[PDB]
């Protein structure tokens, strides 16, 4: 019953760090380590982490070893260092993930009952893409296919501390972004708003024509998941919306229509007093 | 266990530190206590005893 | 279990501890001015859902000891002098304990335990409920033991006043105490009051008399305008007992 | 390894404080010695059940938390009349008032002796028993022996010391006598002059 | 020997333990141990900071058992990478940044111990509002003392990246130790990734302002804008009739100019013009 | 004074819910592991042993550790209900000796065969091929019923360490009250 | 606005009322809350300023 | 008998001691090669701590032994 | 730059701080003020301060560490 | 030279303080105008011979 996560910005630093802390000689091109959390009542929250050694042969693609003694100091280690912190899982990097993941999830349940993975993104940074968390359970499949894992998603979220927040303005010193934007930030916030909103609907149609050619069979979850939206849109007819669209569209232009007048009249007493301190000065040098 | 007050700041529960005995100290007894640990170093007589020879 | 004595420990040792403080106003809809018991005056903010509403001007919160916003807020204080003054076991008596005075027994439990039960019977007729009562007559006759009977039966709240740990050497602190009193007695609605020995406090009001003596007529005159005066006391009734009914005040 | 971890972290340095009130939505109101206020939401080493209002618990200067409490403290005056471990005296020091050693040996040792002896009967033993008389003969000295021998940590309250210069204090001292005279079960009081308070 | 070009190179992770450390225990002066690599004589890096765990007051600080340090740099080594220890750091919340009493002390050993274990000092309860006070120093010996203390000026570099202020210079600045300056490792696939996940948004752009209490704001804009032009009418033109000075008390502690009732219509053009164009697309993209 | 990194790797299959010996062969297998973990114990202290499943999944129970009181405790109660997989049982195995703390270390695993293998000749192949480029020495030492004289094992004992190896040898024990008097002759001190 | 913020971000200075001292370039200032101190002048002022 | 002070700073610090020494000896020997003194050195071999009341024989410290330099670490 | 320098004394305000009392003052951009703790300060003012509000000992606004008025 | 050098061994913000009672032993008991009392050592160019109580 987890709503959602928080992911502070201090442990997908460190999972850079450990991205870059085997690259040197590892061409293991993923990163497994243990992920540690405050469940607080329902909202999961992140503070710190850890790594493990960890590696998986391509060959028949279930062999993995972790390391459990080094599981057992280091958290142990952390526990006497800071009495607050304790398990809420583990994580791992690359988008394609491998099939041990429910083998690593089905063994250290038996540290965590409500046990959570987190998938980031390394190196698919460049559009607008966040991490990402599922869930273990284990229910058959749906009503009568067979049986299986299907890790469900449950939605994440960032959310920094008071240090952790003002820590970060310090560090970037570029470009800041600052606070309510003067119409620049607002509409490129609109533009590469809806630069997203396509980038998911290319990707609908994609999987769409995938299965509706046939290739890969289909999911009834999905379907009625996707039925719903197309339904439930709106529909502007009369009296409904084009009464009341003009009721406050015709509202906000007696406003900016203030706009006009009053800062008509800002630039020209700047006029008026410049054209007198012109000519004064001018009439009195000679 | 020794309750010992400033009657300016507070009143502080603090122990002898490791240099004298717990024999010589006792109730009504300047003592000298630590700036940070407050501890008592170096128990001091109330300026004895020229009250005596005369 | 001795396991589960360590680990509550471990959480217990990471605190912090708050500033006890009280809202003197509100400035805006985040500004609420406040002030330690003895600290300085700050310009605080909420955590995020504290009910804002519910800060009302002269309440008591606790502050952040480094953040120094609103935490959680508090009540009121019970001040420990009459802590004492109401956790005591009258006798665990039920009427039993009393006899040849049931004319006058059943007459006290009329006037108080009606609006404290049945109010039905003071709306139907046009009249106010009303307040307390006075037990006088020589000692020997109850006087304690009919107070013990009522506080054993329907004890909701009750206040025990011995009527001398009330005034001490300092001049302003026995009206502020009697002020605080009732102010705990008034939040805790259904409540009965105990005084014992008001001739202690007593006396006829009168001329130059030794300004020791003036203490307790301004002592006496707090208690006249706290018990009728401008604050409408609701739900609190008072049984004093005395043991010479003739000099107190008539204004009383 | 928990009980080392709070061995180490446990100081010393204690700051000694006065309970206000405890609530439980368990949290305590505590006030310093340094005139200053504060509010925990868990006390920490000892339990809410075993803490009153009035109590010198040792707290941390620091982080605020109740380490150890052992209070035991009064006023200078009441601890001073605590008069304890006297040499004995035999009954048969006083001569020819022997019937009112009788009546006193008939009064105060069988309800400390044998409770048992009346709890059976259903009567309820009396508290109060005054000597009288001509001065110097058997006041003060009868119960000087009662309390020789039957030891029942012996209490002494004189008269004019409760009439102090400023208002207000014998209604203090009385009262505190007698929350000592409470918490130690075993005692008894003893009231001498009690004319020069009797108007 | 001693350089004045040295800038030590912390990472932005390491920054972000030493605030976390620092605001966990406020009142009781956290303490833990500075992990890098020394590349060459006069620039240090360091990328990953442990801690330690304390027994200290609010204002001195202990340490536990060591056999919990080797038995950590033990563990380090087999998992990401191993190193050698480049300092220590602290908290001193209270006032600014100086090297207390013990803190020379174990300075002293670290430097004799190790190389030169560059020390640093945190306020936790400092870096508010953006800024943070934190800073790095380091002992120079007490021999030196006729000749020059972090002399020989290779660069002119050194003057503008560190100024002293007269809290500093009082304690121990700078006849016991000196400054050192700070520079920040930035790069890529960690930076602007940071900045990827933190202050981004995909819907904001096209969500109403929800006219329950966007037009209710607007009420109480032109109301005290309105208030403020009954100010403008008097004001100026008063000034402009009676004595022609362009000067006194309507120049030196005045605040209604041309500058303040603009900005309110500044205010109430971005907060509609992009309110009224955010209900334009949807009425064209939601069908 | 050798340094190595002793991998034991018992069987707890479904196969192990018999007594052919007098003795438990759960007991027969667990006082097997007390016999070699006080082995490399006496000879050098700076050595480790850690135990490792197969049946049915190969779950790290205890990690390679000089410690013996963690296998100690586990050694007990292993309820012995899967069934047999040796194919990943060696791969995990290796794989358990490149995550170590030392590269100075020997490599030596011990494997506890206390069921039939039914595995195809190609598959033992490759893992042999892999172990002489990886140069892996692997007991194999066999538990219970034991079909005598296998193709299987005796295949992979050979491309194991052909042409003048090391000598991992093949142990097979008769049924019957026998104890470990076959695996402390020669496999003790020559293996 | 860069100029009002960098002095903005710097402690606060004591008042300290001097009726006179002495000389050699050391004063004597007695604040409010606590005694009198023996302090040093400036280089920005002079000395004679009792 | 050699022994070698792996200290946590990557310098191996040799020595030449007796098995009949004890701890503060060795600490002495630190002290006068460089300039630590001995109440600000933590010697720990395989994850124990020495104490100064005994010998290295208790120990089991033979020739050639690993040891761990920890310093006093203490802030303010 | 200059909608930097807004923000900047925009939250420079909206902090927990103490209050005080306007005592009196020097000059332009410059006043001496005392606290309620006692120990009179000397600190400089902002121009976003209106001038004339500060003629008797009014309630003003003090900062922690740079103790100005806010 | 010498002068100098012992103008400047001491702190320059020298707070006024007030003798209360003199030990013979290169220390002595004084008073801060707080009242706060604090067992501090005495110098040795203080010239010890107009010291005081009071
Ligand atoms: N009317 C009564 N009925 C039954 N018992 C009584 C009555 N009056 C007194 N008692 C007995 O007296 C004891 C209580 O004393 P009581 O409260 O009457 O003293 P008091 O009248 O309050 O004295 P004072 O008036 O001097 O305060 C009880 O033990 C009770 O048994
Ligand atoms: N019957 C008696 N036997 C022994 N001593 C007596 C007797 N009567 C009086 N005394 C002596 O007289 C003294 C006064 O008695 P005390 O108890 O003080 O009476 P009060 O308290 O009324 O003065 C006692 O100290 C006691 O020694
Ligand atoms: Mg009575
Ligand atoms: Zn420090």
């Amino acid at each position: 019953a987890v709503q959602k996560v928080v992911v502070h910005p201090l442990v997908l630093l460190s999972v850079v760090d450990h991205f870059n802390r085997i690259g040197k000689v590892g061409n293991q091109k993923r990163v497994v380590g243990v992920l540690l959390g405050s469940w607080q009542k329902k909202v999961l929250d992140v503070s710190n982490s850890f790594a493990v050694p960890f590696d998986e042969d391509d060959k028949d693609d279930s062999v993995w070893f972790l390391d459990h003694d080094y599981l057992e100091n280091m958290y142990g280690m952390f526990k006497k260092v800071n009495a607050r912190e304790r398990i809420v899982g583990w994580y791992h990097t690359g988008p394609k993930l491998h099939k041990n993941d429910i083998a690593i999830n089905e063994l250290m349940k038996r540290y965590c009952p409500n046990s959570v993975l987190v998938i980031i993104d390394v190196k698919p940074k460049d559009l607008g893409l966040p991490t990402e968390a599922y869930i273990s359970v284990e229910e058959v499949h749906d009503d009568g296919t067979p049986t299986s894992k299907t890790f469900e998603h449950v939605t994440s979220e960032i959310g920094a501390e008071e240090a952790e927040e003002v820590g970060v303005e310090h560090l970037l010193r570029d470009i800041k972004d600052t606070t309510v934007g003067t119409l620049s930030q607002r509409i490129t916030n609109q533009v590469h708003g809806l630069k997203g909103l396509n980038s998911k609907l290319l990707d609908i149609r994609s999987y769409l024509e995938k299965v509706a050619t046939g290739k890969l069979p289909i999911n009834h979850q999905i379907i009625y998941q996707l039925q719903d939206v197309f339904n439930l849109l709106p529909d502007v007819s009369l009296q409904e919306f084009v009464k009341a669209f003009y009721l406050k569209t015709n509202d906000q232009m007696v406003v900016v229509y203030l706009a006009s007048l009053i800062r008509s009249v800002v630039a020209l007493h700047n006029l008026i007093n410049n054209k007198i301190a012109n000519r004064d000065a001018e009439k009195k040098e000679g | 266990k020794y309750i010992i007050n400033v009657k300016q700041f507070a009143k502080f529960v603090v122990d002898l530190s490791d240099q004298v005995a717990p024999t010589d100290i006792e109730e009504g007894m300047r003592v000298g206590v630590d700036r940070n640990k407050y501890q008592i170093h170096i128990p001091l007589p109330p300026k004895i005893d020229p009250t005596v020879t005369m | 279990k001795q396991y589960e004595k360590s680990e509550n420990d471990l959480k217990a040792l990471q605190s912090v501890g708050q500033i006890v403080g009280e809202v003197l106003k509100q400035l805006t809809e985040e500004k609420f001015i406040v002030k330690a018991t003895n600290g300085p005056r700050y310009v605080v903010g909420c955590r995020r859902q504290l009910d804002k509403s519910k800060l009302k001007p002269g309440t008591r919160v606790a502050l952040d000891m480094t953040t120094l916003t609103i935490m959680r807020y508090l009540p009121r204080e019970v001040d420990p002098l009459v802590y004492n003054m109401s956790h005591e076991d009258p006798g665990n008596v039920s009427y039993s304990e009393i006899g040849g005075l049931s004319e006058q027994i059943r007459e006290l439990r009329e006037v108080i335990e009606l609006p404290l039960t049945n109010p039905e019977l003071f709306q139907r007729v046009g009249i106010i409920p009303p307040k307390g009562c006075l037990l006088y007559g020589p000692p020997g006759t109850g006087k304690t033991l009919l107070a013990r009977a009522v506080a054993s039966q329907l004890d909701c709240n009750f206040l025990k006043v011995v009527s001398s740990s009330i005034v001490d050497k300092y001049i302003g602190e026995s009206a502020r105490l009697i002020r605080e009193m009732f102010n705990y007695a008034r939040d805790h609605q259904p409540c009965i009051i105990f005084m014992d020995e008001i001739d202690a406090i007593g006396g006829r009001r009168f001329s130059e008399g030794t300004s020791a003596d003036r203490e307790i007529q301004r002592t006496l005159m707090e208690l006249l305008n706290q018990m009728d005066g401008f604050d409408t006391l609701h739900r609190v009734k008072m049984i004093m007992a005395t043991n010479r009914p003739d000099t107190l005040d008539p204004a009383l | 390894e928990n009980s080392e971890k709070i061995k180490v972290n446990k100081t010393l340095p204690y700051l000694v404080s006065n309970v206000i009130e405890l609530l439980d939505v368990k949290c305590a109101v505590i006030k310093t010695s340094t005139r200053q206020t504060y509010f925990l939401p868990v006390i920490g080493l000892v339990d809410a059940e075993k803490l009153k209002p009035g109590d010198l618990v040792g707290v941390n200067k620091d982080s605020y938390l109740i380490l150890e409490t052992l209070p035991t403290e009064y006023d200078s005056r009441v601890k001073a009349m605590e008069v304890d471990e006297r040499p004995t005296e035999q009954y048969s020091d006083i001569g020819g008032l022997d019937k009112q050693i009788q009546e006193l040996v008939e009064a105060i040792v069988l309800p400390m002796n044998h409770k048992e002896k009346f709890e059976n009967l259903g009567i309820q033993p009396p508290k109060g028993v005054l000597m009288y008389g001509p001065p110097g003969t058997g006041k003060t000295l009868l119960a000087r022996a009662c309390a020789a021998q039957t030891k029942a940590t012996f209490l002494k309250l004189a008269g004019p010391q409760l009439v102090q210069m400023f208002i207000g204090d014998g209604a203090k001292l009385v009262r505190d006598a007698f929350a000592l005279a409470k918490e130690k079960a075993p005692s008894i009081i003893f009231i001498d002059e009690l004319d020069a308070i009797g108007t | 020997a001693v350089d004045t070009a040295e800038q030590v190179y912390i990472s932005s992770l390491a920054l972000l333990k030493m605030l976390k450390h620092g605001r966990a225990g406020v009142p009781m002066e956290v303490m833990g141990l500075m992990l890098g690599e020394f590349v060459d004589d006069y620039t240090v890096r360091v990328i990953d900071v442990f801690a330690m765990p304390q027994s200290g007051t609010g204002v001195s600080v202990e340490a536990v058992d060591p056999v919990f340090q080797a038995k950590m740099l033990d563990m380090l080594k087999q998992t990401g990478r191993p190193e050698m220890v480049v300092g220590w750091y602290h908290s001193h919340p209270g006032f600014g940044c100086w090297l207390s009493g013990v803190d020379i002390n174990t300075q002293q050993s670290f430097e004799a111990l190790s190389e030169r274990a560059v020390a640093v000092v945190v306020d936790p309860i400092q870096s508010v509002k953006g800024k943070v006070v934190i800073d790095a120093f380091r002992l120079i010996n007490a021999n030196m003392m006729v000749l020059g203390h972090e002399p020989r000026q290779t660069t002119s570099n050194l003057g503008h990246l560190n100024k002293p202020s007269i809290q500093a210079l009082i304690h121990g600045l700078n006849r016991h130790y000196y400054s050192i300056t700070i520079n920040y490792r930035k790069n890529e696939l960690e930076q602007k990734m940071l900045l990827n996940l933190h202050k981004k948004s995909w819907m904001e752009g096209l969500t109403l302002q929800d006219y329950s209490e966007h037009c209710k704001h607007n009420e109480s804009v032109v109301k005290e804008m309105l208030e403020l032009a009954k100010n403008y009418n008097k004001a100026v033109e008063e000034e402009d009739k009676m004595t022609p000075e362009q000067l006194a008390i309507k120049n030196v502690g005045k605040q209604d100019p041309k500058r303040h009732l603009e900005e309110h219509v500044d205010v109430l053009m971005t907060s509609n013009i992009v309110q009224c164009l955010a209900a334009m697309l949807d009425t064209v993209v939601f069908k | 004074m050798v340094l190595e990194s002793t991998m034991v790797c018992v069987d707890n299959s479904e196969y192990m819910r018999n007594g052919d010996f007098l003795p438990t062969r759960l007991q027969a297998q667990q006082d097997a592991v007390n016999i070699v973990c006080h082995s490399k114990t006496r000879s050098n202290p700076e050595n480790n042993v850690g135990l490792i499943t197969l049946a049915n999944d190969c779950e790290v129970l205890t990690t390679l550790t000089p410690d013996t009181g963690r296998i100690l405790s586990k050694l007990h109660t292993v309820q012995p209900k899967g069934k047999i997989t040796f194919c990943t049982g060696i791969r995990v195995a290796h794989l358990a000796l490149k995550h170590r703390q030392g590269k100075n270390h020997k490599m030596r695993i011990i494997a506890f065969v206390g069921s039939p293998v039914e595995d195809n000749e190609k598959d033992l192949v490759k893992l042999a091929k892999r172990l002489k480029k990886e140069k892996v020495n692997v007991d194999i030492i066999n538990f219970g019923e034991e079909e005598v004289n296998t193709e299987k094992l005796t295949a992979f004992v050979n491309t194991l360490n052909g042409k003048d190896g090391t000598g991992s040898h093949l142990v097979t024990v008769p049924p019957g009250p026998s104890l470990a008097d076959a695996l402390i002759s020669s496999p003790i001190l020559a293996g | 606005l860069r100029e009002e913020l960098q002095l903005l971000q710097e402690q606060g200075s004591y008042v300290g009322e001097v009726v006179r001292a002495m000389d050699k370039k050391k004063v004597l200032v007695k604040v409010h809350p606590e005694g009198k101190f023996v302090v040093d002048v400036d280089k920005n002022i002079d000395i004679n300023d009792v | 008998m050699q022994i070698f002070v792996k200290t946590l700073t990557g310098k191996t610090i040799t020595l030449e001691v007796e098995p009949s020494d004890t701890i503060e000896n060795v600490k002495a020997k630190i002290q006068d090669k460089e300039g630590i003194p001995p109440d600000q050195q933590r010697l720990i071999f395989a994850g124990k701590q020495l104490e100064d009341g005994r010998t290295l024989s208790d120990y089991n410290i033979q020739r050639e032994s690993t040891l761990h330099l920890v310093l006093r670490l203490r802030g303010g | 730059e200059f909608l930097h320098a807004q923000e900047e004394v925009k939250r420079i305000q909206s902090i927990p701080l103490v209050i005080g009392q306007f005592l009196e003052a020097v000059d332009q951009n410059t006043a001496i003020v005392g606290s309620t703790t006692g120990s009179n300060y000397y600190v400089r003012i902002l121009s976003t301060i209106d001038r004339e509000l500060l003629k008797p000992n009014a309630s003003v606004a003090l900062h922690k560490h740079s103790n100005a008025l806010v | 030279e010498e002068r100098s050098k012992v103008d400047d061994l001491r702190g320059t913000p020298m707070s006024v303080g007030t003798l209360e009672e003199i030990i013979d032993d290169n220390h002595a008991i004084v008073s801060t105008s707080v009242g706060s009392e604090h067992y501090v050592s005495i110098l040795s160019f203080v010239d010890k011979d107009l010291l005081e109580p009071g």
